[PDB]
RNA sequence: GGAGGUUGGCUUAGAAGCAGCCACCCUUUAAAGAAAGCGUAAUAGCUCACUAGUCGAGUCGGCCUGCGCGGAAGAUGUAAC
RNA sequence: UGUCGGCUCAUCACAUCCUGGGGCUGAAGCCGGUCCCAAGGGUAUGGCUGUUCGCCAUUUAAAGUGGUACGCGAGCUGGG
């Protein structure tokens, strides 16, 4: 997982969700596109 | 009565099958079994590496060879390397799927996987037999023993019993021989390679003392002055002075032939001395092997045919070097270096061995060799080697590695390769080298230093670093 | 995507052909490759049979000139209008053997002089 | 099954035909004569495609589709290399009389309604080479 | 379903939609890029763009603006109403 | 309001050196790289130099980074 301040989609399958008051990116295509914070 | 060699991939069943077959019907190096269809013998040590070394000495100590594969985990790279080693020598290959005693019991991928190697089975095209056997279970001894002879269908005459002594050496402990032609009544004077003696001890495989040696049967002789090599040849003489004169003539002729080989067999002397130039390829990855094989499969038609006789992935093991020597071939290492034993065989014999980094370079060189107009001594040189002994990487800039510099001078004005297991991993240039934390810029031979390479930090304990200059 | 101006443009082309066409059939095309459809369109083009694919909701709009109005009950699922321009019938023999070999489409229904068949 | 592009009558065991000996093992010397059975037809050299349908063991089939419409335009227009940059660096020239035959020798494998359309297929292929088409 | 001329031309040991450069047409079509991505040494192989069905009423994005959310780690003890 | 270093004795922060739990990897295995959570307990001996530091020699699971009048002379020393 990649922790930044500027989280955003990297491809079509990425998905912006908000979980316990934190913005996250979950991607079914590539497990490298996971992101936190931001 | 052929002479069989067992041959296959590691942990597939060779020793198991050999021991079983011997047990059904004290290790010296050879053994023999009598069956109603005819006596058949085997050599103790299996594997191509031992079979081709003696062949590299004109021995031709083989008639038939058998591959053992497994129903599970079938053709593996050393299996196809063995089939290469058997075709290059040239003997019919009789196959046997061993591990049919398992739940994974499908000799269906084996057949159509091994078929794409010119070992096509009978139901496919009719070229080489296939047989399921199982040393653990036992079901398959009969079919294999019948097929070993049914596939021995050359005339198979000669081996005229009453004949002068003529055999080949096997295990030079004291020694053994597996005679081809003649009889070896004990007490007779003998020339065994560059060596002389008389037969006092004539032990058998089981150790029962005898005095008569069969036509194609093994026997361990003891009484000779010492130990010859492992592939030399033995005959009968009568005069000790004759034996010594022949020995010295052999010394001189061998010292001549080594130079003649190291002269004419170079790549530089291709056109002068058809002739079907043989190469022996070794590449770093399978793609750069297949591509360059397909490139050198066709080069020139009416003058010289270039056919690759080897080809594997990894460093230049000494089995590869022995194969190249025996087939009078030219080594080729694309991004792979030689081991120690390969260096030993290379230094003793001739057998041109040249390294490369660009696919195009080998094609260019072979073109100029086939036209006989190639230049000599091109494409860089080795001006220093270092061995990595410790890798420490501080969290400010972590790339430094301790190195013991061996036989050469490593500098900063020359690019480098880093290589593990005699296979290169990276080719760049230096970033830092510093002794006692002080940035000296020239490291001597036999010294020790700390090397760090630019834009690559992955060196490990046990690597090597070569430094080279594109010299022209 | 398509536009409203083109939507009423494509119904005229079906309506223009259907005005003078004599024998028409309806068939599906799911599962058959576009490669295997080049052969069929080659056969029809040699025999003067006009084959086309239109939207179901546009076929009902297009077929209004009292030509094949007895077909508006089977415009469900994919469609392929195959109107016969010469030798009425014609584009039924082509569909007769093509259905057998290719294993696709039930050839829905057919219309001839107001016969649902 | 397997397909490739070999010359007009040689088809010898060579890097033109490398993986036919690995696809199913296959006696490739058999396929060499079989390809040579239809011989040159246009003298050896002109590349011709194949569709080798492989069955249990090494059953063959053999069609020889056509001769590709790139060597044909180079032949009828002189030079044997097309442009390294179309638009400007024109290389050849043809006429609507040559385009008639080069399509008439591929009326199989063009699936074009009438032959007037089959020409506009070829002229589109010319405009990528560097040739320029005219009367 | 996602095709045919066609491994588009050049280059290249090999460049086949997918190393790099130039183009970027045509055919059968409901639709299909001289190809957006993954893969191969080159192929092969798997998706996407696009279109035909099915489902029946809302749906998609941008602009202005009020209040909030992350970005936000320190040393004796909550300890920045 | 006695100013460097050594000795004795400590106390806190976490921006974690080891041990503990995880995500990604150009992660096959044995090793690693990087980021996240975690302050419970541990966290060298010597040669040179007045030295803190540093460089060497041999170890260790590791030989953390800082604040405390650059902690500590009505606790010692007195080499600078
Ligand atoms: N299940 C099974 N195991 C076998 C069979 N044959 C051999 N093995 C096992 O596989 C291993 C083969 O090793 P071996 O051939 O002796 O070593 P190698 O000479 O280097 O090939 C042995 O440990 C045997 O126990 C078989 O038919 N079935
Ligand atoms: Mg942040
Ligand atoms: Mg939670
Ligand atoms: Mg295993
Ligand atoms: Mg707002
Ligand atoms: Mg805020
Ligand atoms: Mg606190
Ligand atoms: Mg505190
Ligand atoms: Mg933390
Ligand atoms: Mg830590
Ligand atoms: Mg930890
Ligand atoms: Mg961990
Ligand atoms: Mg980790
Ligand atoms: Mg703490
Ligand atoms: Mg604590
Ligand atoms: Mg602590
Ligand atoms: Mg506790
Ligand atoms: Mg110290
Ligand atoms: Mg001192
Ligand atoms: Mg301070
Ligand atoms: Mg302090
Ligand atoms: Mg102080
Ligand atoms: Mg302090
Ligand atoms: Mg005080
Ligand atoms: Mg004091
Ligand atoms: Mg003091
Ligand atoms: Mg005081
Ligand atoms: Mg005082
Ligand atoms: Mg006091
Ligand atoms: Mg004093
Ligand atoms: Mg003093
Ligand atoms: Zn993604």
């Amino acid at each position: 997982m990649k922790v930044r301040a500027s989280v955003k989609k990297l491809c079509r399958n990425c998905k912006i969700i908000r979980r316990d008051g934190i913005v996250r990116v979950i991607c079914s295509a590539e497990p490298r596109h996971k992101q936190r914070q931001g | 009565a052929p002479v069989v060699t067992v041959m296959g991939h590691v942990d597939h069943g060779k020793t198991s099958l050999l021991d079983y077959i011997r047990r059904a019907k004290q290790h010296i190096g050879a053994y023999h079994v009598e069956t109603e269809r005819g006596m058949v013998t085997f050599l103790d040590t299996p594997g191509h590496a031992a079979f081709t070394a003696m062949r590299a000495r004109g021995a031709q100590a083989t008639d038939i060879v058998i591959l053992v594969v497994a129903a599970d985990d079938g053709v593996m790279p050393q299996t196809q390397e063995a089939v290469q080693h058997a075709k290059a020598a040239g003997v019919p290959i009789v196959v046997a799927v061993n591990k049919i005693d398992k739940p994974e019991a499908n000799p269906d991928n084996i057949k159509n996987g091994l078929a794409a190697l010119d070992v096509i089975p009978e139901e496919w095209g009719g070229d080489a037999p296939f047989v399921p056997v199982s040393a653990k279970l036992g079901t398959g001894v009969d079919e294999l023993l019948e097929a070993v002879l049914l596939q021995a269908e050359v005339l198979e005459l000669k081996a005229t019993p009453s004949a002068p002594g003529r055999g080949v050496v096997v295990e030079s402990r004291v020694a053994t021989v597996l005679v081809q032609d003649g009889t070896l009544r004990q007490g007779d004077m003998v020339l065994v390679g560059i060596n002389y003696g008389r037969v006092r001890a004539m032990l058998d495989e089981n150790g029962k003392p005898i005095k008569e040696a069969g036509p194609s049967i093994p026997v361990e002789i003891l009484g000779l002055d010492g130990t010859p090599d492992a592939g030399d040849e033995m005959t009968v003489v009568a005069d000790e002075k004759k034996a010594r004169e022949v020995a010295l003539f052999r010394q001189g002729k061998f010292r001549e032939v080594k130079l003649a080989r190291a002269h004419a067999g170079k790549l530089e002397n291709i056109f002068e001395n058809k002739k079907t130039l043989n190469i022996v390829l070794k590449a770093d990855v399978r793609g750069s092997l297949e591509a360059l094989q397909g490139s050198l499969s066709g080069l020139g038609n009416d003058e010289v045919q270039v056919r690759v006789v080897g080809g594997g992935v990894g460093g230049i093991t000494e089995s590869d070097a022995n194969l190249a020597l025996a087939s009078n071939a030219v080594l080729f290492g694309f991004n792979v270096r030689a081991d120690a034993g390969a260096r030993k065989i290379v230094e003793a014999e001739g057998l041109d061995m040249r390294y490369y980094n660009v696919i195009y370079d080998i094609i260019e060189d072979v073109k100029k060799a086939l036209t006989g107009m190639l230049g000599s001594d091109l494409r860089e040189n080795i001006l220093g080697i270092a061995e990595v002994r410790d890798v420490f990487r501080s969290p400010k800039f972590g790339a430094i590695a301790g190195c013991m510099v061996t036989e050469g001078m490593v500098h900063r004005n020359r690019p480098i390769r880093v290589l593990r297991d005699d296979v290169v991993i990276f080719e760049g240039e230096l970033e830092s080298l510093r002794r006692f934390k002080d940035d000296v810029a020239e490291v001597r031979a036999g010294m020790e230093c700390g090397i760090g390479v630019k834009s690559y930090n992955d060196v490990k304990v046990g690597d090597k670093i070569e430094v080279f200059e594109k010299v022209e | 995507a398509i536009k409203l101006e083109d939507k009423k443009a494509i119904v005229a082309e079906v309506n223009e052909a259907a005005k003078a066409a004599l024998s028409a059939v309806v068939a599906d095309a799911r599962g058959v490759t576009v490669g295997a459809m080049t052969g069929l369109r080659k056969e029809a083009r040699e025999a003067g049979v006009y084959v086309k694919v239109v939207r179901n909701t546009l076929l009902k709009r297009a077929v209004e000139g009292t030509q094949f109005d007895v077909l508006n009950d089977v415009f469900k699922g994919p469609t392929l209008i195959a109107f016969s321009n010469e030798h009425p019938g014609a584009a039924a023999r082509i569909f007769r053997e093509f259905a057998k070999g290719q294993d696709k489409f039930e050839i829905k229904a057919a219309a001839f002089e107001g016969q649902f068949l | 099954y397997i397909k490739l592009q070999v010359k007009a009558g040689q088809a010898n065991p060579s890097p033109p035909v490398g993986p036919a000996l690995g696809q199913h093992g296959v006696n490739i010397m058999e396929f060499c004569k079989a390809f040579n059975a239809k011989t040159q037809g246009q003298e050896p050299g002109l590349p011709t495609p194949v569709i080798i349908t492989v069955y249990s063991d090494r059953s063959f089939t053999f069609e020889t589709k056509s001769t590709p419409a790139a060597v044909l335009l180079k032949k009828a227009a002189g030079i044997t290399s097309g442009s390294a940059r179309p638009n400007s660096q024109k290389v050849g020239t043809v006429t609507r009389a040559q385009l008639e035959e080069i399509a008439k020798t591929k009326q199989a494998d063009l699936t074009a309604a009438d032959l007037d359309a089959a020409v506009r297929t070829i002229a589109g292929s010319a405009r990528s080479m560097g040739l320029n088409v005219e009367g």
